[PDB]
RNA sequence: UCCUCCUAAAGAGUAACGGAGGAGCACGAAGGUUGGCUAAUCCUGGUCGGACAUCAGGAGGUUAGUGCAAUGGCAUAAGCC
RNA sequence: CCAGGGCUACACACGUGCUACAAUGGCGCAUACAAAGAGAAGCGACCUCGCGAGAGCAAGCGGACCUCAUAAAGUGCGUCGUAGUCCGGAUUGGAGUCUGCAACUCGACUCCAUGAAGUCGGAAUCGCUAGUAAUCGUGGAUCAGAAUGCCACGGUGAAUAC
């Protein structure tokens, strides 16, 4: 849906994501950036995205090649 | 010629041969299979019986078995059993030409089949096929009545078939040549 | 005549019949008869066989009906194993491009019911 | 008034304002004969068949059925065609 | 002062409009005009490629010169022949452009595919007396990008007021 000339990564989402593939296996972190792309081969953090007053941790698996972060934290409660 | 098939192959060259095993007569025989219709509580219909004995007249010129209830237990208000519904169960010649044609109709070409098929599970012992799309008619109007080959066809099948089943013959959706 | 469908297409034009079928359009079936050579402004009643095996190959060489169906079915199950915002939409039968919900979301929610 | 069971004591019979239920018909086939056949129920694969409509297979053996109450019957069927 | 989100929610109710329910019309080709406008942190013809939104140092203009800007209903055909349909496009899924650091919440479009409801709408109710109502296009404001609203301009152009 975006332009297919060049993905949009954030460079503190980038240096987080070389850093945490620096160290390895790690726990969650909160991040607050829910305007992001994602990659097959950066497939398996456990970055979590913030939506306004509650904060909710994000699996990334497999087959998600270009969506963005903020599609999987709910901005909006309904009952 | 399914039935010359059968007297034919995988009989009576190499087992014959090599290492004998028993009996033809303890090899599995196919019997006769049958099909089945299942109409509602309406009376008023003929497209049952104009499919039914169109599928048997297109060489024959007999008619259906116009079934009311084995059972003869109803939970309407009539216990007496309403003709609800047809059997035709193939016989010999005419059996192995149905089963062919159904074989040269179905297998040939690949239209039917999308994904897994197989998706109730239980062991015992039954085969029933409800195709629910019209795959041949002998008439020129190809479908024109309410009915799609939704009836059910039944064949009896110990399905194992564990020597040369798990050895070569899977089932599945490749066609190769030689 | 016909090919895999439930009724006959005949007695039209050749791009009303391969917009019957499901899966192919007006401007994919004009692609469709200009690849495979037939005229538009023919009928597909009374067409030649070898005419229709092409038109045959012609459907099959690009995705065929059921196969595209399932694809789109896949595709929907892919987004509600992803679980986001699309797969939501589609969980709660509420519409998935953005549009309002206040008024006139009534085609995704069916019926009205008070 | 009539029928069935128990009371009723292993022949018949046997009372009470004793305990339970039915009958005042139906059928020209639901009678006769000949020929044929065998249920209820449970477990599975398939068109609105869904737990129960119709097929096919297995278990079971009369747990069914009898035009209508109950009792005694009934496969050599008196049950079904 | 910030980063996210909400102002765009959704079992419902009402108001103003847009699209249609079709043959007075739908699809492909040809065809002659408009008036009013705006344009430099812009308007941007034309070269090239693509059955596309559209990608470069391309000229002209700060405006009777250049661009937006091919006007469309209409007129000639060929076809569809009164069907939920070659009517309508809602919704949904793939592949993208433009804008802006960044279109999931939350922009417009075109490339491909599906084609809900809709068969001219109850009680009730609204506008209009002539270049009017209807109907068909076009421009401007705010605007990085995004109008079915608003302002504004022209084409065809009624019926009836005893």
């Amino acid at each position: 849906r975006s332009l297919k000339k060049g993905p949009f990564i954030d460079l503190h989402l980038l240096k987080k994501v070389e850093k945490a593939v620096e160290s390895g296996d790690k726990k969650p972190l909160r991040t607050w950036s829910r305007r992001s792309t994602i990659f097959p081969n950066m497939i398996g953090l456990t970055i979590a995205v913030h939506n306004g007053r509650q904060h909710v941790p994000v699996f990334v698996t497999d087959e998600m090649v270009g969506h963005k972060l903020g599609e999987f934290a709910p901005t909006r409660t309904y009952r | 010629a399914k039935l010359h098939d059968y007297y034919k192959d995988e009989v009576v060259k190499k087992l014959m041969t090599e290492f004998n095993y028993n009996s033809v007569m303890q090899v599995p025989r196919v019997e006769k299979i049958t099909l089945n219709m299942g109409v509602g509580e309406a009376i008023a219909d003929k497209k049952l019986l104009d499919n039914a004995a169109a599928d048997l007249a297109a060489i024959s010129g007999q008619k259906p078995l116009i079934t009311k209830a084995r059972k003869s237990v109803a939970g309407f208000k009539i216990r007496q059993g309403y003709p609800i519904g047809c059997k035709v169960t193939l016989r010999g010649e005419r059996m192995w030409e149905f089963f062919e044609r159904l074989i040269t109709i179905a297998v040939p070409r690949i239209r039917d089949f999308r994904g897994l098929s197989a998706k109730s599970f239980d062991g015992r012992g039954n085969y029933s096929m409800g195709v629910r799309e019209q795959i041949i008619f002998p008439e020129i109007d190809y479908d024109k009545v309410d009915r799609v080959r939704g009836l059910d066809i039944t064949i009896t099948t110990t399905a194992k078939s564990d020597e040369e089943g798990r050895a070569l013959l899977a089932a599945f959706d490749f066609p190769f040549r030689k | 005549a016909r090919i895999a469908g439930i009724n006959i297409p005949d007695h039209k034009h050749a791009v009303i019949a391969l917009t019957s079928i499901y899966g192919v359009g007006k401007t994919r079936s004009k692609a469709i008869l200009a690849a495979a050579g037939i005229a538009e402004d023919v009928k597909i009643s009374e067409l030649s066989e070898g005419q229709i095996d092409t038109l045959r190959d012609e459907v099959a060489k690009f995705v065929v009906e059921g196969d595209l169906r399932r694809e789109i079915s896949m595709s929907i199950k892919r987004l509600m194993d992803l679980g986001c915002y699309r797969g939501l939409r589609h969980r709660r039968g509420l519409p998935v491009r953005g549009q309002r919900t206040k008024t006139n979301a009534r085609t995704r929610k069916g019926p009205r019911k008070p």
